[PDB]
């Protein structure tokens, strides 16, 4: 039923072989310079990639921040409830950079908070002009 | 084992009647299925009792004794079938002394132009059968193809060497019959390069490994893709090997693209997370200098001030979440490209070396057969392997010469005899011959038919060597033009020191180049005498017949020095080297299944030829011309057992049209 098994004898590729007396070592190198063409364009994103990793150099070591360790609190300062109206200005809806922002209050108390804290700080006209941004 | 031993070694199904056999006992294979079984013990049990002693005749007397009941109740049926066994050469063929002698009276006379293995096999037979025969020979010697080289101790054939298994060769009872020293072939054959080292195992192994591949591979091609046809012309196998070993070099290149596009499509996915590490870098970077500048400003301050500070914080470790994801990525396909690099596919199919080895595989090939693989049928070249013996092919240690010759005793054997003219009528045969020596003494002999066993090569000459009058019928005359009649020569060197490996019969030597594959690729060590035994295969046959043989005897020390070291190759004693295509008693070695031809073309050159009628109007005549040789039996042939089967075969076909076939009623 099927040849012997490492060689691949297609149906298709015999007749492209067999189609004219130079067919052969016509397909034969017309792969021979396509592979060519691969290993030059390797060469080339091999040196573009390597370009790139030259500047990342330093990494961002340098820009890093320490981490603030702070214990969430539950209680509402007149401030923690300031820094919130921004950020609901600036973010909209995302919840966690609310909640890293305070970094005090958890994304359940920032969730809780926009209903509680409803007609009070306006937080509908507010996410509005999120929007428009 | 047992009575069906008889049959296997008989060449026979030991439970099923041949097609011969139906032709002569047609009551039994249409009647019941129990006395099939009976004539088929009857059958086997006979052929056994030839094969046990085949020393001495099998009479029907001595068969009926030794045959017992309830088997031994129909005499007839016992007598008709020991009748067609030795009609047919089953049983009481080859050199046995006979019980009840000779009939002094003969009937019918035959000639049998050539005294080679068939035509003596069937000499042999019509004698035994109590016809006249007289054998016409061009040379001055028996055994045709089978030529022994004698001078003093050294012996070595210039022709056939090879029993090939006795399972099932009807040599295997000719050795019991004449005294044949019979040595088996040691398979290993080591393989030395041009320089004169030997191949690693590695390499040997795999190289012979891919050129059993290949073949497989060729005979895919022509069966399940019936790649056969090609431009109007049939494919040889050669043909067919090139575009294996070019479609296996297409695979090597396409896995090479595939794998090398794999790399790319990494680094350019590489590439691009480079940018948007590189880009991202640039952003933190700035904002780290936005939170700076905020946080330059000293408290105490406003919330939008304080908000501002904590924004940019909370921004900047957002994307300095994002960098560290997009690098823990790069890590991942930095090391997913460094496999890639390591696990590269094969540099190439095969290499220069490589390939020049396996050139030396198809040097062998084409050695088998005769003939470069270019003419080869690709269909059709094996189609007699079925049939092969089981058992390991041996050689003749005191030359195969000794079997011809034991042919020939008690024969009519007119030597230096060359036909020229076949005449055959209606109402009988003459055929003329000239004495070798001086052409112009001429010969006519008279006889009720002729048996032909002249070489296929002899009888594709042009201008005809023989010319048939009336001329052979076209069938006949273009299966021989179809039909591929090849090549092989052996060079003889005679040498007073064995210095060689005595262990091994047969060891190779790597040409330089394809072309040059055959020229003395191959050197066998047989004898008790020191004699090496270099064949000229392939194109090489056919161009080293144009060149000397002191040239020729030249490179064969220079291949032998440089697998030895000039010191150990001592000048050659004696130095023969054949010239078969040359020999116009042969023209040739042996047949081949040319492309374009078939096995039905075997079958082709045996039917025998029935002339016309002389009286326009009388009735349709006996046949006249018969034919056997190598080149007639489609299931043997070019092998010596092939041309004994179709000496034997003629002569009870012949023997069956003048002496009549009793056994059929
Ligand atoms: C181990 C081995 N097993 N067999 C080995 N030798 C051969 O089969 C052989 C060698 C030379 C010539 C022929 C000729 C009878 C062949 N006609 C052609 C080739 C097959 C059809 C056969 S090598």
């Amino acid at each position: 039923r099927k040849p012997p098994k490492g060689m691949f004898l297609s149906q298709e590729d015999v007749e492209a072989v067999s189609a004219n007396a130079t067919a052969a070592t016509t397909v034969l190198r017309q792969l021979d310079m396509e592979l060519v063409s691969v290993k030059r364009q390797i060469q080339n994103i091999k040196q573009t990639n390597s370009a790139l990793k030259e500047k990342l150099d330093g990494g961002i070591e340098p820009y890093r921040l320490p981490e603030v360790i702070q214990k969430c609190n539950a209680r509402w300062t007149t401030e923690e409830q300031l820094l919130a109206v921004q950020a609901i200005r600036k973010y909209g809806r995302d919840f966690q950079a609310i909640s890293d922002v305070i970094g005090n209050k958890s994304v359940v108390q920032v969730k809780n908070f926009f209903v509680n804290y409803r007609r009070r700080f306006n937080i509908d006209e507010v996410l509005q002009e999120w929007e428009a941004e | 084992s047992g009575v069906e031993g008889a049959a296997f070694q008989s060449r026979l199904p030991h439970d099923r009647m041949t097609s011969q056999e139906a032709a002569c006992f047609p009551d039994i294979i249409s009647g019941p299925q129990q006395t099939q079984k009976v004539f088929l013990f009857i059958r086997n049990r006979t052929l056994q009792l030839w094969l046990d002693n085949p020393k001495i005749q099998l009479t029907f007397e001595a068969t009926l004794q030794q045959l017992e009941a309830p088997y031994n109740s129909d005499t007839v049926l016992v007598h008709r079938v020991h009748s067609y066994l030795e009609r047919h050469g089953l049983i009481n063929f080859g050199i046995y002394k006979r019980i009840k002698p000779l009939p002094t009276k003969k009937t019918g006379k035959v000639i049998i132009i050539g005294s080679g293995v068939s035509g003596l096999a069937a000499a042999r037979q019509l004698q035994s059968f109590g016809m006249d025969v007289t054998l016409l020979e061009a040379r001055d010697r028996v055994g045709g193809r089978v030529a022994t080289f004698r001078k003093g101790n050294y012996v070595a054939d210039l022709g056939a060497m090879v029993v090939t298994g006795l399972g099932g060769n009807p040599m295997a009872v000719v050795s019991k019959q004449v005294n044949m020293e019979l040595a088996k072939i040691k398979q290993k054959c080591p393989l030395y390069e041009a320089n004169g080292q030997a191949v690693p195992k590695e390499k040997d192994e795999m190289v012979e490994q891919e050129f059993n591949r290949l073949l497989e591979a060729t005979s895919y091609l022509s069966h399940q893709l019936d790649f056969n046809v090609l431009n109007n012309k049939p494919v040889s196998l050669g043909q067919a090997l090139e575009v294996v070993i070019q479609l296996q070099e297409k695979h090597v290149k396409d896995e090479q693209i595939e794998h090398w596009k794999k790399i790319v499509k990494t680094q350019e996915e590489l590439k691009e997370l480079l940018n948007k590490m590189v880009n991202l870098k640039e952003k933190i970077k700035e904002l780290h200098q936005q939170y700076k500048e905020a946080s330059e400003v000293k408290p105490p301050r406003d919330i939008t001030a304080e908000f501002l500070v904590k924004s940019k914080h909370r921004d900047l470790t957002a994307l300095c979440k994002e960098y560290d994801e997009l690098a823990e990525t790069q890590g991942k396909l930095e090391e997913k490209l460094q496999e890639l690099e390591a696990n590269p596919p094969s540099d190439v199919y095969l290499s220069s070396r490589d390939r020049q080895i396996l050139d030396w595989h198809f040097a062998n090939l084409e050695f088998a057969n005769a003939t470069p693989l270019s003419t080869l049928s690709l269909k059709h070249w094996d189609q007699d392997d079925d049939f092969e013996f089981t058992g390991s092919h041996l050689t003749v240690r005191n030359g195969y010469s000794c079997v011809p010759v034991a042919l020939a005793e008690g024969l009519d054997i007119k030597l230096n005899t060359a036909v020229r003219q076949v005449r055959y009528t209606a109402s009988g045969c003459e055929v003329i011959a000239v004495n070798t020596r001086s052409t112009s003494q001429t010969f006519i002999y008279k006889c009720d038919a002729v048996l032909c066993t002249l070489p296929l090569g002899v009888l594709k000459q042009q201008p005809p060597a023989v010319q048939f009058v009336p001329p052979l019928p076209e069938w006949k005359t273009s299966a021989v033009q179809r039909m591929g009649f090849g090549n092989l020569n052996k060079v003889v060197l005679c040498f007073d020191r064995v210095f060689w490996d005595p262990s091994v019969n047969l060891f190779g030597h790597v040409g330089s180049t394809t072309a040059s594959r055959g020229e003395l690729f191959l050197f066998w060590n047989l004898y008790k005498a020191p004699i090496l035994l270099a064949l000229v295969a392939g194109e090489a046959a056919g161009i080293m017949e144009n060149i000397s043989d002191d040239v020729i005897v030249g490179r064969c020390l220079a291949i032998l020095k440089g697998i030895f070291g000039s010191s150990a190759v001592p000048q050659p004693k004696e130095t023969v080297v054949s010239r078969w295509r040359a020999d116009p008693w042969a023209r040739g070695s042996y047949s081949y299944v040319a492309a374009g031809s078939s096995g039905n073309d075997y079958d082709l050159m045996a039917q025998p030829i029935t002339p016309g009628p002389s009286i326009p109007g009388a009735p349709q005549p006996i046949p006249r011309l018969f034919f056997a040789g190598e080149h007639t039996i489609r299931n043997y042939p070019a092998t010596v057992h092939g041309a004994l089967l179709s000496g034997l075969r003629e002569a009870g076909r012949i023997a069956d049209q003048f002496l009549g076939a009793m056994y059929t009623l």
